């Protein structure tokens, strides 16, 4: 969210009707995930010695 | 008044019943869910409410 | 009511009479207040949601 602009020069009368004013909604920010993956292929023929 | 007290409490009770009658008639009506959003509840405008 | 401008030629005779009066005003500085208003109207339905 963010506060409304300064909106200067907002003079009013001491006694008068309260105008409806103004507002501003929020903003939605979204992101997505990423997949990371590794692989290890080792044969027993190689995993036999020391 | 003879068969009541104040003309406000009596009317309020009468409205408390009329709201139920109109409610039942509405729940059993054939209205087509008149709304500005037609399948746009979860499919509304993007993060900016245009 | 700050002082007057210096008179670098404040030279007079030894037997001279004073000059005319020195009528100066009573200048006042004034200002006025300003009414700042901020109105916010939110439906009661929106106040019940989560």
């Amino acid at each position: 969210d963010a506060l409304a602009s300064v909106d200067g020069n907002n003079a009013h009368v001491e006694g008068s009707r309260a105008e409806d004013g103004e507002m501003k909604p929020t903003v939605i920010k979204s992101n997505v995930t990423q997949i990371l993956r590794k692989v290890v292929r080792v044969s027993d023929t190689a995993n036999t010695t020391a | 008044n003879y068969g009541r007290g104040r003309e406000l409490m009596y009317q309020l009770e009468k409205k408390g019943k009329e709201i139920k009658r109109d409610l039942e008639k509405i729940l059993l009506s054939g209205q087509a869910r008149t709304d500005v959003l037609a399948d746009q509840y979860l499919t509304n405008s993007a993060a900016d409410p245009a």
